[PDB]
């Protein structure tokens, strides 16, 4: 009886779960980071300018191997 | 007399008036608690502020514990 | 600034409406102009504060700076139309985005 | 800005649009199944396997039936209004708080209010341009409805914003890490449920499309595609305010499947109110959203102003 | 004012908005004060039992809203070019500010709304329109040092407000055209001395405020209503009609004094030609003042027979006769005054 | 040139709005809509002035409030036309 | 490029607005005009607040004006003209061509955005609409806000006085 | 905001393609004389819907416009609490909401929130 | 504006080695950096406030960059892999790189700093 409501609801539960989780794959295919950089604050935008100035990929991180030995 | 008529016909207005009076009392308590201590001199300051030792704003700087 | 005619307590709210004192780069210049506008007056300040008025005017209005920039931009396109400036080297090297 | 971003923002927005449209279709299926089960009867069961391809039956038929070319109407304004209704009802869904950076909506409440005001503009344009008396009456009922609920919807939103301190809805997630806001805001859980039904033109406030007071409301001259885009616009608005009930009152997390289970539950609540309560009059709607909801919103705004000053001194 | 306390509230917000306008050290504060004054003066001047009062309110609304939007436009342009609140050298945006102020004040050639709207009013709202609503645009004209545009406005106002008042036999439009003619004397004093303008405005508002009370109490909306107006002694009507010779500038009445101080301050400041142009203007104003004065100077009239007793308010007629004494024998207070030194 | 390249456009659009306000139209509500358009262009010019200055854009809401109260005054005048006339024709009103 | 496109669209919609007799044509034209004006105003400020505020204002205003359209001048004829369509299309394509062949550094606005401000500005690193809207609630200009509350109350009293509710509903030939 | 413009144009484009696909795949039957007529519940109309409509809530609409521009001045003070004087902020905020309550309760007392009738 | 009368530092002065670390690498170990560069940062920002001239405090900027470089050399010599893991966790864990999203690798990095 009442369980037949659950077909037709889980599809609303699954498909609306699609456009988040798919980007949690679709960033990792090409960005390499699952979270692309947020631009709410001015300082995060300025440091994003700094990353995109240092490398063409702002999500590629410059570690301590960049620093020369002295 | 008029409180029973207002509490019978428009009870949401009476409940909202009680909530607004409680909010006015809590605003008075919050302002008095803010200005009882040194509320204008906040512990964490926005921006990067540096004071010299001879500055009059230097001795007002708090030294509390986080 | 203007003057209050037949000034009352009602001008105290109005007087602080628009001014450059609130976190602006120009306001100190404006303050200096207001200083002689308190000293010389509104009428002697039009003649004896010609240096302080013009500095504030091309500081917040940016008239001379923008005329300079539009003369720098028009001369480059004029040299490109006349043929002195090559199309490959038409623009100079760009600044870093971390600059300014 | 990095090139890949633009591409992934476009891809995520298009995937969101497609998933909201298919979820609108299955929301029609969900309403037609549980709304039957609100009564004794069943939902759609015969077509397809167990009624699952029934919205596909409803979409194949409405995309093939004859387009109405009405006589006394302004057809050049009658053809364009359901397109703009679906456009704003899908354009409002870009305001969704993603934990990835879909769009950096710092002013999401103002964007929501702008698209909320624009959807009823499409409704009242479609009501006038049909050149029918029932269509004009449904359009004027929609205008009276939005004039009733608009300032009430704004002030109630401000009270929630005060608990946040910012207009960014992802900041709803950090302030709900210990508990949901249904504990604090239960009277505006009722009030925001009342407003959200007036936002989506749903029962008890269904004066823009009345089946007994008027004849189909402003949809009386719309058929075979215009009615389809109007209907998907209405149900995408229902999905959006179900999502906003889950954002403000419940957990704002999006990496849990419990959020989408809660969104399906709030959509079931939206069907559930329609299947229980009778419709109002819009006289009583205007006397409700101006003398009760607005007064309670201002009063509890005063309560939150005092509580936020009390909390700020303690921090 | 009459029949409601909300009209007293509207008068209070009227005074508040006008005093916000004239005290502003920025054009934006003056503009928002004009918005407050317009908000206050729309509900007075509106009456649903009068079909023409709503049309007069609409004419006032359209004229003031057009003039306030041009005033804000040229104010924003003045802030855009010369970034302070004023201008060092005079330019065209100061002329646009002055023109938008002249549309508010009602001076020629932007005068056309003013007597066409005054037919729809009562007398008290007419007195509020042509006295207090000329405080805020005329005091804002004082900040602008423009001579040719103000001189053109002065010449056009004194020519038109004298010539135009000859045709109308209705007292409201005639008194509106008189207020246009007295506006030119105010604007001529505005570029020599602000104090002399204040004195001419105060005495003009005094003579307006005593001539309104004779028309408000007895409801004299036409010229032949003066001839049919019943008085219990014809010497009383002879004395009450001397205020028109006062407003015409005839000595030894009180209204010779503000015109005389304007003429003295104009000749000290070496203006002679436009002063002579304003001599020929005020003869025509005195000429259409004398058609009112026909109703009391012949001492005996073929009057209507049915009316036998005249009726008046207590406090209004008590306050009227204080000022009628000072509008006739007001030159004996020439020694008391100390503003003019 | 500098006045031509910057902010010369909303002067032209304000002049076009003023010509739309004073054009011979049959109804008063078209003049109310032209008033809304000149509010929009005054907002544009005031917004240019308040955005040359850094943190003085708070004034831009006050102009909105005085303009909305102007529009409410015009709408209430349009209601008060129905109390005396049966119409909003500008030809139907008294020319004197 | 987008700013010059908004310039061209605002010019074309202003030509359309000056030529429309019917109130609903004026309403739709000022709808797209306030959309384009809201986007253009946003370009000038560091934050996007006042565009949103102006959009709520100009959608709360014309919502009422349509009810007065349906109550007064509900029946009026639309007249499409080929001359206006050809003029608007030719001027629009001409200004898109002229904006494409223009240097966009010279035609850009000199007003400073949130990223046009320099890094050394510590006031730019705060929350984006804090210091702009601060002076509404600060000590020198709270009294202007007080005056605006009282002004809106007086406005409402004026509206109640000159729209008498007890005289009946309003329509044509009432 | 430039991305929001492009995605709004894309949503408008997609909805126009959807409506044109609904129009193309629709059944194309010949237009009858009385098929196109307005419905009016199955009978002749006697009046067009362009006839003037009576407005019984004009005061409520103008009060809505006044209250909406009052909404436009409340929305700042979420941000302004952390950056201003607390005393001045509370005097302005409680005085704002109390003046709105005086105005709304006064018009409730007069009955001006009831429809004209 | 800049004219010929105003002096400017030469190109040989501004050609020193600069910190070219990314945002996640700067945010990782940010609290340990300022405990070592408290004197240079405060002096440079104090003289940048009042002097308000980029030509002034150039040597203070050199001292700030030299202190940051010396701290990053000291991090690089001892347990570079723990700093790499912390910077990778802070990059990949959230959009805004909040320290609250992963604290285990922060504890491991602080344990290595306290042990070294
Ligand atoms: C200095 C600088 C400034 C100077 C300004 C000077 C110019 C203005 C002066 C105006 C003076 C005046 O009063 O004029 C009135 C005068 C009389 O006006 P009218 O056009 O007769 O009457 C108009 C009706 O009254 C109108 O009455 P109505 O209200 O009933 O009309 C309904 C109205 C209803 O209109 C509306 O509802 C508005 C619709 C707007 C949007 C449309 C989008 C379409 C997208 C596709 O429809 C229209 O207005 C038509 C609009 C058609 C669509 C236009 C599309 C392009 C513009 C798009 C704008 C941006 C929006 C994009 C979409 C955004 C979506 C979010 O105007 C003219 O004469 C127009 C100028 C014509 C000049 C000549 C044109 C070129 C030559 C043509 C003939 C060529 C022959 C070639 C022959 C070749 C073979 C031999
Ligand atoms: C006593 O006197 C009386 C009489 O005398 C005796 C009478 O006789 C009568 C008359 C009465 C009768 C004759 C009978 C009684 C009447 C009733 C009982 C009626 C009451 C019952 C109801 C109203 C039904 C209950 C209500 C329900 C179930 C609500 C739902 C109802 C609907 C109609 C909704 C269905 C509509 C739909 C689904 C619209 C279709 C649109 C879509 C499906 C679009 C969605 C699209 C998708 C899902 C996919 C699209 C995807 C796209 C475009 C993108 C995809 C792209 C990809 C690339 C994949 C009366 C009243 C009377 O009193
Ligand atoms: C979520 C679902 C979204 C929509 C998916 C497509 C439509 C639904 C499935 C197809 C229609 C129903 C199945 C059907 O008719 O099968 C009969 C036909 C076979 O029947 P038949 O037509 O050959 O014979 C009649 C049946 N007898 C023999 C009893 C008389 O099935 C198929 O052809 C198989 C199709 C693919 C099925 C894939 C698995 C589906 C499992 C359930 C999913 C829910
Ligand atoms: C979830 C969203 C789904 C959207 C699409 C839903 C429907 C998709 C499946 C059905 C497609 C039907 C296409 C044809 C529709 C019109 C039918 C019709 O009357 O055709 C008559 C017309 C004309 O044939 P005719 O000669 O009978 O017409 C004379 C006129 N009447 C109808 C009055 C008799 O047929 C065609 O145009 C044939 C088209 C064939 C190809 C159709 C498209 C295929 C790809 C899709
Ligand atoms: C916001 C959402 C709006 C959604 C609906 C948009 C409708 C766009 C219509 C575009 C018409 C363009 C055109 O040329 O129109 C001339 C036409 C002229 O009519 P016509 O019948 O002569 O045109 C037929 C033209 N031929 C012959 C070539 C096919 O007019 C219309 O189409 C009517 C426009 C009505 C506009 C209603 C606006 C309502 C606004 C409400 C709020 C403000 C109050
Ligand atoms: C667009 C939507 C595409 C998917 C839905 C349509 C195709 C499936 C379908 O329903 O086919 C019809 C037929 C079942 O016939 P039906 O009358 O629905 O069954 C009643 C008994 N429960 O089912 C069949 O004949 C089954 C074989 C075809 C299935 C095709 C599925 C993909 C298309
Ligand atoms: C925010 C406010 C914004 C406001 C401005 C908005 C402007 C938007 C653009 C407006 C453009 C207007 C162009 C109008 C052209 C048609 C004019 C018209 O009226 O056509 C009439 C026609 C039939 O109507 P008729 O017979 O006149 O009946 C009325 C009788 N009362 O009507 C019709 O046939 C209906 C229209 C059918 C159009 C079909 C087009 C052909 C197909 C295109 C390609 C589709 C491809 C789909 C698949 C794609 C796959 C990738
Ligand atoms: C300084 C300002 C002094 C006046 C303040 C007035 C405040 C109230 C304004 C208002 O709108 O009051 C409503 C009503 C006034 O009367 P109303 O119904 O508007 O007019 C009918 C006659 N045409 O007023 C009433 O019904 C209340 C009774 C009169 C006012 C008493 C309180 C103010 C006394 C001063
Ligand atoms: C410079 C020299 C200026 C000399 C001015 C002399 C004034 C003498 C005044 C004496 C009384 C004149 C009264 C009179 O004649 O008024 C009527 C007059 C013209 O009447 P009109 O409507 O043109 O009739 C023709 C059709 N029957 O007038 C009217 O009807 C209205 C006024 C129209 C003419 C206005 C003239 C304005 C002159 C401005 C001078 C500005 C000088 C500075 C410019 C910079
Ligand atoms: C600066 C702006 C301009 C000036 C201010 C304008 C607005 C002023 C508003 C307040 C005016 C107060 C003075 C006039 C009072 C008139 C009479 C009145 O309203 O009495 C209060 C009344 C009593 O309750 P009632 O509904 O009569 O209950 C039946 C009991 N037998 O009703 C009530 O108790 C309910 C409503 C009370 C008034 C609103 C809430 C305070
Ligand atoms: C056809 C247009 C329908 C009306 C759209 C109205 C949108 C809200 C009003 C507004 O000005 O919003 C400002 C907002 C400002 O952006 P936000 O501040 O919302 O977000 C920043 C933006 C990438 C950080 C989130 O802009 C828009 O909403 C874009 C509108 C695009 C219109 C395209 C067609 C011209
Ligand atoms: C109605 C006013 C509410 C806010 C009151 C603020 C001041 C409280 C007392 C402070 C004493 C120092």
């Amino acid at each position: 009886m009442w369980f037949e409501i659950l077909p037709g609801a889980v599809i609303i539960t699954t498909l609306l779960s699609v456009p988040i989780y798919a980007m949690y794959g679709l960033d990792k295919l090409m960005i390499g980071n699952a979270f692309r950089r947020n631009m709410d604050e001015r300082f995060s935008r300025v440091m994003y300018q700094r990353d995109f100035r240092l490398t063409d990929n702002p999500y590629k991180m410059n570690g301590l191997e960049q620093i020369p030995d002295e | 007399s008029l409180l029973k008529r207002a509490w019978n016909e428009i009870p949401d207005i009476v409940g909202g008036s009680a909530l607004a009076l409680a909010g006015i009392v809590m605003a008075t308590i919050g302002v008095a608690n803010y200005y009882a201590k040194d509320g204008d001199n906040r512990r964490y300051k926005l921006g990067y502020v540096v004071y010299r030792h001879d500055d009059p704003r230097a001795l007002k700087v708090r030294n509390d514990e986080d | 600034s203007l003057t209050p005619f037949l000034r009352l307590p009602l001008t105290d709210l109005t007087g602080c409406l628009i001014n450059h004192q609130t976190y602006d780069k120009c306001g100190k210049f404006e303050m200096k102009m207001m200083e002689c506008f308190e000293a010389y007056g509104l009428e002697r300040g039009k003649r004896e504060c010609a240096d302080l008025i013009s500095d504030f005017q091309e500081c917040v209005g940016m008239q001379k700076q923008l005329m300079r920039f539009h003369a720098m931009r028009n001369e480059r396109y004029k040299q490109w139309l006349k043929g002195e400036r090559k199309g490959q080297e038409f623009f100079a090297d760009p600044p870093r985005v971390d600059a300014y | 800005m990095f090139y890949m971003e633009f591409i992934l923002s476009l891809i995520g927005s298009l995937l969101l649009i497609i998933c909201v449209l298919v979820s609108v279709a299955f929301l029609t299926l969900l309403e037609r199944k549980v709304l039957g089960y609100i009564q004794i009867r069943k939902g759609p069961n015969k077509v397809g396997l167990m009624g699952i391809p029934q919205p596909f039956c409803d979409a194949i038929k409405l995309f093939t039936k004859e387009q109405t070319y009405p006589l006394l109407s302004n057809y050049l304004s009658y053809y364009i209004s359901p397109i703009f209704s679906l456009f704003l009802s899908l354009f409002v869904w870009m305001c969704m708080p993603f934990f990835v950076k879909l769009y950096s909506f710092n002013l999401g409440g103002l964007f929501f209010l702008c698209c909320t005001s624009l959807g009823v503009y499409t409704v009242m344009v479609a009501g006038w341009s049909s050149n029918s008396n029932y269509a004009l009456l449904g359009g004027l009922r929609a205008v009276a409805q939005t004039i009733s609920y608009e300032v009430s919807l704004a002030l109630i939103l401000l009270s929630f914003i005060f608990l946040i301190g910012s207009y960014n809805m992802i900041y709803f997630f950090f302030y709900q890490v210990y508990m949901w806001f249904l504990i604090i805001l239960f009277p505006m859980a009722l009030v925001w449920v009342s407003i959200s039904l007036a936002e989506t033109n749903r029962t008890p406030f269904d004066f823009a499309e009345g089946e007994s007071e008027l004849v189909s409301g402003f949809n009386v001259e719309y058929s075979s595609g215009g009615f389809a885009l109007i209907f998907m616009a209405e149900y995408a608005s229902i999905l959006f305010m179900s999502m906003l009930f889950c954002v403000i009152f419940l957990g704002c997390d999006v990496f849990n499947l419990l959020f989408y289970m809660k969104l399906t539950f709030i959509s079931f609540v939206f069907i559930w109110v329609r299947g229980t309560l009778p419709r109002f009059r819009y006289d009583k709607l205007m006397y409700l959203a101006w003398k009760c909801f607005l007064s309670f919103s201002l009063n509890y705004l005063l309560f939150f102003i005092g509580f936020k000053i009390l909390l700020f001194s303690l921090l | 004012m009459f029949n409601n306390s909300s009209k007293i509230l509207f008068i209070t917000i009227m005074i508040i908005g006008t005093l916000i306008t004239v005290t502003s050290n920025s054009w934006l504060g003056a503009w928002m004060g004009l918005e407050i004054n317009l908000l206050s003066f729309i509900p007075l001047l509106s009456d649903n039992n009068n079909l023409m009062s709503t049309e007069a309110s609409l004419k006032y609304f359209l004229t003031q809203v057009l003039a306030s939007t041009v005033l804000l436009f040229s104010s924003i342009l003045l802030m855009l070019k010369n970034n302070m609140n004023n201008e060092i050298n005079e330019s065209f945006t100061s002329m646009i500010i002055m023109s938008a102020l002249l549309l508010k004040s009602g001076a020629a050639p932007f005068h056309f709304w003013f007597p066409n709207m005054m037919e729809g009013l009562t007398w008290m709202n007419a007195l509020m329109l042509m006295t207090w609503q000329k405080i805020a645009p005329l005091m804002l004209i004082s900040y602008l040092n423009i001579k040719y545009l103000l001189l053109i406005s002065v010449i056009l106002s004194v020519i038109i407000g004298a010539i135009g008042g000859l045709n109308q036999t209705s007292l409201r439009k005639l008194m509106a055209f008189s207020s246009i003619n007295h506006l030119g004397w105010m604007l001529s004093s505005l570029m020599i001395s602000e104090s002399i303008w204040l004195i001419y405005f105060f005495f003009y508002s005094f003579l307006s405020f005593v001539l309104t009370f004779m028309f408000n109490i007895f409801k004299l909306f036409h010229l032949n209503q003066l001839f049919s107006w019943f008085v219990n002694s014809k010497i009383l009507k002879f004395t009450l009609f001397m205020n028109f010779l006062s407003l015409g500038g005839l000595p030894p009445f009180l209204g010779f004094l503000p015109k005389w101080l304007v003429i003295q301050q104009l000749t000290l400041c070496n203006q002679y030609f436009m002063l002579t142009l304003m001599m020929m203007s005020t003869l025509i104003t005195l000429f259409f003042y004398l058609r009112i004065c026909y109703s009391a100077f012949m001492m005996n009239y073929f009057e209507n027979n049915w009316i036998m007793k005249m009726n008046m308010n207590s406090i209004n007629y008590n306050m009227y006769m204080i000022m009628t004494f000072f509008s006739i024998f007001g030159l004996f207070l020439i020694s008391l005054f100390y503003f003019m030194f | 040139m500098i006045m031509i390249l910057y902010w010369s456009l909303p002067m032209i659009l304000f002049i076009l709005g003023l010509f739309c306000f004073v054009s011979n139209r049959k109804h008063l509500l078209s003049m109310l809509l032209s008033l809304e358009f000149i509010v929009l262009m005054l907002f544009f010019m005031l917004f240019i002035y308040l955005n040359m200055l850094n943190y003085e854009s708070y004034f831009s809401m006050m102009f909105l409030t005085f303009s909305v109260c102007e529009g409410a005054l015009g709408l209430s005048i349009l209601v008060s036309m129905i109390r005396t006339h049966g119409n909003d024709y500008f030809q139907s009103f008294s020319i004197m | 490029m987008i700013q010059l496109m908004l310039y061209s669209l605002i010019i074309t919609t202003s030509i359309i607005f000056l030529n429309m007799i019917h109130p609903l044509a004026l309403g739709l034209t000022l709808l797209i005009q306030t959309i384009f004006v809201c986007l253009l105003t946003g370009l000038m400020t560091k934050s996007f607040w006042y565009s949103y505020i102006l959009f709520l204002i100009f959608l709360g205003g014309m919502l009422v004006l349509f009810i007065y359209v349906t109550s007064l001048a509900s029946n009026e004829m639309f007249n499409l003209s080929m001359k206006l369509t050809l003029f608007s299309s030719l001027i629009l394509i001409f200004m898109l061509i002229l904006s494409f062949i223009m240097d966009k550094t010279s035609s850009s606005l000199f007003l400073m955005n949130n990223d046009m401000q320099s890094i050394i500005n510590m006031n730019s690193y705060f929350m984006e609409n804090s210091l702009s809207l601060n002076k509404l609630y600060n000590f020198p200009t709270n009294f202007i806000t007080i005056l605006l509350m009282n002004y809106l109350l007086i406005t409402l009293i004026v509206i109640v006085k000159i729209t008498k509710l007890f005289k009946g509903p309003i329509r044509m030939m009432s | 905001m430039f991305s929001i413009i492009f995605i709004a144009l894309l949503i408008l484009l997609i909805t126009t393609i959807v409506m044109f696909l609904a129009s193309i795949l629709s059944k194309k039957a010949l237009i009858d004389r009385e098929k196109s007529s307005p419905f009016e519940c199955g009978f002749d109309p006697k009046s067009s819907s362009r006839l003037p409509f009576s407005l019984r809530f004009f005061l409520i609409t103008i009060i809505f416009l006044i209250f909406d521009v009052e909404i436009a001045l409340i929305l700042p003070m979420i941000i302004i609490m952390k950056y201003s004087n607390i005393m001045i902020w509370t005097i302005t905020s409680i005085i704002f909401i109390l003046i709105l309550l005086i105005g709304l309760y006064h018009e409730w007392n007069q009955g001006m929130l009831n429809w004209s009738n | 504006v800049i004219t010929n009368n105003t002096t400017l530092p030469e190109e040989s002065e501004l050609n020193v080695q600069e910190l070219n670390l990314s945002s996640a690498a700067l945010r990782a170990g940010a609290f340990h950096l300022g405990k070592q560069c408290e004197q240079a940062n405060n002096e440079f920002m104090l003289c940048r406030q009042e002097l308000d001239d980029p030509r002034a405090c150039l040597a203070e900027g050199k001292a700030v960059t030299s202190c940051a470089l010396d701290f990053f050399r000291k991090v690089k010599k001892t347990c570079h892999e723990e700093f790499t893991q912390y910077a990778t966790c802070l990059d990949k864990s959230s959009g805004t790189m909040a320290f609250s999203h992963c604290r285990k690798t922060q504890g491991v990095f602080d344990k290595c700093i306290k042990d070294n």
